[PDB]
């Protein structure tokens, strides 16, 4: 199977806001939909039949199994075969009725944190052959949102339900700080490319940023909707940021301007940027799966699945793009150049 | 040899 | 920017035809979809309604005007006032119940030549009051399909119903040659760039070449299927031809490859390059107007209006499109930069 690009158009969709009130269209430059490293056709390859809505998915590095939260259970997918279609292992959560929100490897690839709708983090380990419970962490909120690891693998940063970002040392299983500021429940959370700077996204309608090593708040964007998404450009200077109205905003980091992108009907619900920073995704309630240019969002693709989309990971080689799904599946693309 | 009403119906 | 780009794709539709059998689907270069003189989008502005099938249509050079050949007649509409909803004038070239086939205005916009489903051509004074008939020319082949006029303004080129292509002299209306060849109707023509060379089509499955100045043919290519469209890119190189299989071929002027290209479900009954040569439109039987980059095919943009497209034209500043429709009017584009 060979594709071919078809140039479209639209009512303009991306709008740059400068640092005095200004709002424009987007003149977009000769290579904004096109160039090295821009995908031209995202194709679909394998649907992963979780049986429960898929709220989480991560891809292994290097590229081998995939990882869908459902509700009570992480299903394990190898994707080395297309094709494929049946998981090769499943990692069973302690009361099987509550929702996992997010999960993450470590990177030597033997080590998955979990949580969700349950006071308890879950460290699974994968030497292994066969998964194994290694330890439970468990936290006076009643829920968490959203994880992210430490580049040094050091630490796990949990956005709990009552605002806190607790931060968990692996190692030792213990909780060694808490981050507290936003009101209301943090729902996503990413650390800046050169690994000092925590950011997070709450339902309070404000974007944090935090200072890893001082331990406390440094940048706060008040927002009009609740933040449900949120992603850190890994070649740095950008933050996506995906909003309950509808919008994704891409704001300059340090700088007092932004981008406002419009191709979702509905919340966007998950972000994720191309590792080598050049496009990202979001995820809609409306059902899309929207691609776009880094900062001023051209339009790459639009793929408009069964049902809402409510999480997505891109592999680290660029290669794969994994959504989950209100149908109770995730999607494999493969991801065209 | 075409028509227009053979090009059409 | 109002609209913005937004990129699309498909499975291949355009193909690299090397001197054997080989069949390459093609790698669009960076400048395929965009770049200088490359068209964003097309914005329908005026809808002519004929109330005949428009078989021919044709655009005054200042565009002000738009020709359109219906059944008898040819309607003549001034766009530059957007609130006109009926013709300026009409010229009856026709019995009412014969369809105009080919209009063509001479390079310097006072006369205009008509041909179709009848044996004589009509060549028309435009300038003022009150569009008058100036003279007849009277073939003896029963109708006329297509008409190109040489580009000192000397000589009208009629393709015949019989295959013949008739050479008339405007100023002393005389026949003074006629290429045989052709052995069912040839149904289009275009000159090459240097103006040496004749290029035709026909229903006899060829694409025939001619010597201007010696009267011979010079080369043929044998197809599967009819051709009803051709157009000589005016930079050189490259020639376009519409098939009734549906497939647009791009021959590489005495060269054994090309390219075809597979965006129509049905026959390609007309088609006109830009005057610039960069990128080229096709309409079909299946009511699309496809925009194709120039050699090898990269679609621009796509139009899917409401009944088949049986004609184009693009004005001489590449900035409007004119198509006939099978639903009894003609569309008038503004091709957006």
């Amino acid at each position: 199977d060979y594709f071919q690009g078809a140039m479209g158009s639209k009512p303009a969709y991306s709008f740059h806001v400068t640092a005095d009130g200004q709002m424009q269209p987007v003149p977009f430059p000769p290579d904004a939909l096109i160039g090295p490293g821009i995908p031209r056709h995202a194709r679909q390859i394998n649907t992963l039949n979780h049986g429960e809505v898929v709220c989480a998915v991560t891809i292994s590095n290097p590229t081998r199994h995939v990882y869908t939260g459902g509700k009570g259970c992480v299903k394990v997918w190898d994707i080395s075969h297309p094709g494929n279609k049946s998981p090769v292992s499943q990692l069973d959560c302690l009361n099987r009725d509550n929702y996992i929100r997010s999960c993450k490897l470590l990177p030597d690839g033997c080590t998955l944190i979990v949580g969700g709708e349950a006071s308890t983090l879950s460290i699974w380990d994968l030497a292994a052959p066969t998964p194994r419970i290694k330890a439970e962490l468990t936290s006076s909120a009643p829920a968490c949102y959203a994880l992210a690891i430490s580049p040094d693998s050091k630490v796990c940063f949990s956005c709990c339900s009552d605002g806190n970002i607790a931060v968990w040392d692996l190692h030792n299983q213990t909780l060694v700080r808490q981050f507290q500021g936003h009101t209301d429940g943090a729902s996503c959370i990413d650390i800046s490319n050169d690994g000092t700077k925590l950011w997070t996204g709450g339902l309070d309608n404000t974007v944090r940023s935090w200072d890893l090593r001082e331990g406390r708040q440094l940048q706060q964007h008040d927002f009009t909707s609740q933040i449900f998404s949120l992603g850190y450009c890994p070649t740095g200077e950008w933050l996506a940021v995906g909003m309950e109205s509808s919008n994704v905003e891409v704001l300059h980091v340090n700088k007092p301007d932004k981008y406002q992108l419009h191709l979702h009907e509905s919340c966007v619900l998950s972000l994720k940027f191309a590792y080598c920073g050049k496009w990202f995704v979001s995820t809609g309630k409306d059902n899309l799966l929207n691609a776009w240019r880094t900062p001023y969002g051209a339009s790459i693709f639009q793929s408009k699945e069964s049902s809402s989309v409510l999480s997505c990971d891109i592999s680290v080689d660029d290669k794969y793009i994994v959504t989950g799904s209100g149908d109770k599946k995730a999607t494999v693309y493969e991801v065209i150049y | 040899m075409f028509s227009i009403d053979n090009i059409l119906a």
